[PDB]
């Protein structure tokens, strides 16, 4: 799929958590972990339009308790081209 | 309370907002055995053993005593085959 | 939670009225199996893999917690077959 | 796909957004815009549940500060065949 | 140009005074007068995002103060290849 | 309420906070039967005969009317066989 | 175009979603997304001065509701040739 | 062992610690010490669920009364597939 | 295994229960009920780390309630090879 | 029968008479009589389920009155054989 | 090292928890736990003046918070003769 | 030696005064200063445990006074064989 | 010389100006500029044990009024050789 969903968090152990329950949630492929600086931690995966969907609203569930906590948590179904160059497809 | 292996994940797009964003996965007693559906309350993997429990236990082992669930997996077990 | 495809719709004019007017639907795990007549809380059409919820869960998630219901539908699976 | 998304606002302007937004949201195909009457535009767009949940979602977002505003955004993920005759196929 | 700006209006009266307002801003095309319902009246011009921009503006100062006034006034510079379907090329 | 054996413990380590502290035993109606998952609220050893109770009786019996059980082991019994 | 447009959040998911609305809004080729450090990101687009304003316009609109929010949004018409030394030409 | 125990500290002298105390409480190993940014420091063991269990209760309540504090201590029993590709196999 | 569990009671009916209900929570063996003096009783468990844990708590729960009641319930993971030098091995 | 019958109680003449009592009510057998320390005097008796609860029940109202008084009163149907090693099988 | 560590407890649980943060502390070796009476449990550890003030100063941070709590807490760097004919030299 | 001895300070000025407080204060080795982010950094030092234990006061009472002063300052005497996988041997 | 004069500020225009300050003000040299994070730059000088005083006093005292402000201002007359490894001999 080429739905992109992000889940932005304070500190690595809240963005761990939420790369967990949306791997968990539904069929979706973390791409990308990323230390924006000053401790966040933004985590990418990326699917169907409904399996993002689904990852993303559980991640947040899931780790909206945990840490600083989440900062933010955005679905794009339909990303434009020129975004892509700026999004990873690995992570490491 | 059974025992049951997670099989795969299920997503509904069009479901009733009373879910909230649980997950939901697909599990049965063993492979062959009649499919059900779940509310993840801990968060595991395909082939995972987990425990499950039903009737109005499951609502609030899913977060909240009115959420629409007849059946949740309130842990994973440590040793099991 | 369980996995049931609708087969048609079931009309009973003299019900009680703490139905309301939701509609019901015929249910079945598959065709053959037992029939069964759960609360359209979606809305569906016959052949349709939807979400099925039963026990006291059943009751609020098609409308209130005093409905007299003990099996509704809660979802539409995306994918299934 | 076969889910419908529905958007209808009172005025020509808003409904216009809400196309615009609905078909750079998701992979949805705009499938009619409607003059119902008394300045009621209706737009729809037909895909997958997804992608149409995406679509309504972001439509009614942008729609909701454009024109006389916003009025409904309904999802329908399976459409009855009898109520496949009063939809418009393509737009005009 | 393939900018779009779309001015929204109660009557008749401020709509042609909103596009001649915008036609006489920029160098943009007039493309259709439509006549939503309910006495609402959108008048869509074509061009470049600067020309579009300046005419749209032009034209919401000089009819908000016409007849009952303006009800929306929108600039769209990337229109989505499926709105292309629901906008007129021609008036009439 | 049915009559099972205790087969064995069962330990879940990451299980949800509601279900307290209370043990867990592996139960069955009879060698062979499918086996079932029981909240011990009076505490038996294996191959013991004891009662069980399930649906919402089982949460209350298991200590709080919110308790996330619908399987509790409420009595031994003194003569089975 | 030689136009510069520029957002500053804080966070990438904010980011992220400003420059999706700066591409799908205008002309605009999306030239870099910048990790400032303290977690502000900085995305960069080009073009025409209009197509510029409208992606800003839009980014800015889009972003001000996600994550920890938006920082800073400026357009520059015309960039220094000195100031073209510390600007990416392309993302990564 | 699989599972996963994370402690989030501002600070390395409270990470040092809290690992310290993980190490010595349960039969966990540490597997990665990671600076996020801002001051936070991640680290990580693993173990079976019950010496993670014991090691992060530990650990967290050694730490929480050292340096700037404890910020996260989470505990994942089963990590997916897709989050290992995030999470160091060893430290340095 | 090697865990380490213990449960201190005043007086021994106590203590025999909180015995009772650890044995009957997991596989642990009971390897030592100690008389510390001043009506105090100690009863220590071993096995795996789960399997001790959860019947300390249930012994925990168990003797709360029962005689002058629980003093201490304890769970040491992971024990340092001098403390196993004043640890029984056996009862009697 | 291998049920277990407890009761514990400061100073030693409560706890005769209220083994008295239990030896009386039903058939059970006195097995063990420990002095635990700082005044604690703890009294078994071994029979049938309903023996012992008779017995227990009996010696707990008789011994209520007595001495220093009763502290506990505890009744086990069925001993994990681990917790047979602490009990004594014949008193002294 | 001849320098002696002393650590007194109500109850047998805290004085275990205490010898095992000694020695999980520093690098001194426990020589003793002596039942003292009416609940009372001392622990000793033997080696250098550093080690036994860091074991020392561990343990009773440790044994603060369980079981009936922390009775004393001493350090002597070098002990007489004559006293150590009353320190055990092994543990039992 | 093997002990270990940290210092936490918000900025680099309070580190260097306490890293030489504490080389000027016992026989120690410092093996590493770390620069842990958001304007944290830590200086760790090696050595007996007296020794380790003086220079760690000595350095925090120095470094107490100066820039915006100690954050934590934490002596480990028995440090675990994992966590020496994340502790530098030399500084840079 | 081998005495070291340090001043540190939030951002680098502070940071210059104070090291302009310390060499204008006395025979000391510029050994290092530091990045700490966090916007922490530290300029670090080394001369004789007047001339830094004199250099450190003149920096403070300018770069108190310059920038986000001055963080911290120490004069070390004789620097530890332990320290002298996490010293920079030459700026960058």
């Amino acid at each position: 799929g080429i739905a992109l969903g992000m889940i932005e968090t304070r500190g690595l152990v809240p963005a761990i958590e939420a790369a967990d329950a949306m791997t968990k949630a539904a069929e979706v492929r973390l791409v990308g972990r990323q230390f924006v600086g000053g401790g966040y931690v933004t985590v990418l995966v990326r699917g169907e339009t409904g399996a993002v969907n689904a990852a993303v609203r559980a991640g947040a569930d899931a780790c909206e308790r945990v840490g600083d906590g989440l900062v933010a948590a955005h679905i794009i179904a339909r990303v434009h081209s020129e975004v892509e160059n700026i999004l990873p497809k690995a992570p490491q | 309370m059974k025992i049951m292996q997670v099989e795969k994940t299920l997503v509904s797009t069009n479901r009733i907002a009373d879910m909230g964003h649980k997950p939901l996965l697909v599990v049965w007693e063993k492979p062959g055995a009649p499919r059900q559906v779940a509310v993840d309350a801990i968060g595991c993997i395909p082939g995972d053993w987990v425990l499950c429990v039903g009737s109005s236990a499951a609502r609030e082992a899913a977060g909240s005593k009115s959420y629409p669930s007849d059946l949740t997996i309130i842990g994973i077990i440590d040793q099991w085959n």
